[PDB]
RNA sequence: ACGGAGCCAGCGAGUACAACCUUGGCCGAGAGGUCUGGGUAAUCUUGUGAAACUCCGUCGUGCUGGGGAUAGAGCAUUGUA
């Protein structure tokens, strides 16, 4: 067959790959779960609390995956969305960088993210295998 | 002669200055042209600018 | 007997150590602007103006105020050195006297004065 | 069910049912990020009316909410810092905030600044142009 | 406030006693009789889609019509 | 409205005698610190993956989690200030 990760649709992707990393528990957590704003402007702290990081590292390896080398701070610029800065129209400014990074620095030690040249972060072999096989647990579910 | 008599000029609007006569106000800086607003329309053509649309 | 209304300062304990702390000493215990400010080059600043409030000082006539140090820079925060000697601040009618205290510190000598007549 | 309302903390009124957060905003002091803050340390649903609750989360709240330092807080989610000499930093979240404000304000009038002669007649302090912005005054 | 968003635990047995054999279920339906109102009733529906009892048509946020299982 | 998840444009602009736009990597809950570049520009910033939107959850008709004004303390940056 033609086993690839865009058969899977992207929202329901995620889903099947956080669940796979919370059964082992292998990702490593940094020290700023729940101490977070999550951006740079957003009232509300994280509704999922608990898991949450487990969803976040899975759509950046996802999008690490597709393209030949993501950074950090387009990754913040990506997450990142609208204000309210007062009564004047609302701007643009990027998300938290605190926690894209260590989702980088993590996912290299666990075996995924690989170093490029150049500049940025492209994909590891033993990374394409976990993307696969839950590629191919979602299309189980699916069939 | 005498010690003070000068200010940090090397920014803002009191150093920046025309090229013609040297007017304080309405100064065009892009394209380093530095030519005030009165006198672009007056030598428009002879530099190159043209009304097309 | 010992505690006299309460210690005049900035942020935590005592205010016997102020008056022998000169600048260094005083700048790292402060907010953003005061350290900002002295990280970079005063000259001509603390130079001419200091001169003054020191020599008045042994000018004095024992106990009563010291002579008025009238200052165009109003742009210097009150350090602990010079707490007792008066100063002129300039806003364009004369140099209005203001009494430096330990109760008046880490603000500027142009606040208290004001340049616009009715209040 | 229905487990008390009003339920006091601190003398303040703490609303029955309503929400952990929402309820705990009625104190002078308590906004709508910090009683999140609180209850993440205590660890309860925000799920939850929070007015029927257990009697131990009360005294544990109150205990965090009078000590920063001593909990789990990064000391920069404080509302005052910096106090007399040279030393520490300390917040409040009851009628003390509101008594502590007005014993702070007569620091600035007592020192007599450009702020303190400006809150003795109730005029716009952080330089607005005051030829428009609120025709009524206090 | 206009009342009936406390939870009572005598109001949950009368849940469940007009809860089957009705054309319209929804959050848009609950509130108009006065029971949890706003999002207590949400949660009210969401224990009645576990155990078959109501079956669902439209599965949006805001929009979630259910309708008598058949 | 408040959360995640999904994720798409076109007009422009930009230093070498100055201090311009500045990805990638570390420090930081932010703002911003720093090491490095690349670019005199369909070559590098840059695909200027910009918003509103899409879709599941949290609130639900109470000056309310809507709304953000007045206020106080400190942490940053540009500057002789």
């Amino acid at each position: 067959p033609g086993v690839s990760v865009r058969d899977v649709p992207a929202q329901d992707f995620i889903n099947n790959y956080a669940s796979f990393l919370q059964r082992q528990g292998k990702l490593e957590v940094p020290g700023y779960v729940d101490i977070v704003k999550t951006s740079a402007g957003n009232e509300l702290p994280p509704q999922d609390s608990e898991g949450w990081f487990y969803k976040r590292a899975a759509s950046v390896a996802r999008h690490i995956y597709l393209r030949k080398q993501v950074g950090v701070g387009k990754l913040n610029k990506l997450y990142g969305g609208a204000k309210n800065r007062g009564v004047r129209p609302h701007k643009h400014v990027d998300a938290s960088g605190s926690i894209n990074r260590k989702v980088l620095q993590s996912l290299e030690k666990l075996g995924v993210v690989e170093i490029s040249p150049k500049g940025g972060r492209r994909i590891s072999d033993n990374g394409l295998r976990d993307l696969d096989r839950i590629a191919a647990a979602t299309l189980e579910d699916e069939e | 002669e005498n010690v003070w008599y000068s200010h940090p000029r090397k920014f803002g609007k009191g150093s920046r200055q025309c090229r013609i006569s040297g007017s304080h106000s309405g100064l065009i800086r892009k394209y380093g042209l530095n030519i005030d607003r009165q006198s672009f329309r007056e030598k428009a053509n002879d530099i190159g600018f043209y009304k097309y649309r | 007997r010992k505690r006299s209304f309460k210690t005049y300062s900035y942020k935590g304990v005592d205010l016997e150590k102020l008056l022998e702390m000169p600048t260094e000493d005083f700048v790292k215990l402060a907010p953003a602007r005061v350290r900002r400010k002295f990280a970079r080059g005063l000259s001509e600043k603390p130079a001419g103006l200091m001169k003054k409030l020191r020599a008045a000082k042994l000018s004095a006539p024992e106990n009563e105020k010291p002579a008025v140090v009238r200052t165009h820079l109003r742009n210097m925060i009150i350090v602990p050195e010079m707490i007792g000697s008066v100063v002129g601040v300039y806003n364009g009618k004369v140099f209005n006297q203001v009494e430096i205290r330990p109760e008046m510190v880490g603000h500027y000598l142009g606040e208290f004065s004001i340049t616009y007549t009715p209040v | 069910g229905s487990f008390q309302h009003i339920l006091r903390l601190l003398n303040t009124n703490v609303d029955g049912n309503i929400n952990v957060v929402y309820a705990l905003t009625t104190i002078r002091g308590v906004g709508r990020r910090y009683a999140n803050l609180v209850c993440k340390k205590a660890d309860v649903d925000l799920h939850k009316r929070a007015g029927e609750l257990t009697q131990e989360e009360l005294e544990r709240i109150v205990q965090i909410m009078q000590n920063p330092t001593h909990y789990k807080i990064p000391a920069w989610f404080l509302n005052r810092q910096k106090d007399v000499n040279d030393g520490k930093d300390y917040h409040s979240l009851a009628n003390n905030l509101e008594s502590k404000l007005r014993d702070d304000l007569e620091r600035l009038k007592k020192i007599r600044s450009h702020r303190g002669i400006r809150h003795f007649w109730g005029l716009r302090v952080r330089g607005q142009h005051t030829k428009t912005t609120g025709r009524r005054r206090a | 406030a206009k009342h009936a968003v406390v939870l009572d635990q005598d109001k949950f047995d009368r849940i469940m006693k007009e809860a089957p054999t009705y054309r319209y279920v929804s959050v848009s339906v609950l509130v108009d009789r006065f029971k949890l109102g706003g999002s207590l009733a949400r949660v009210a529906l969401r224990h009645l889609e576990n155990e078959g009892i109501i079956k669902p048509v439209s599965k949006h946020s805001k929009q979630a019509i259910y309708t008598r299982a058949t």
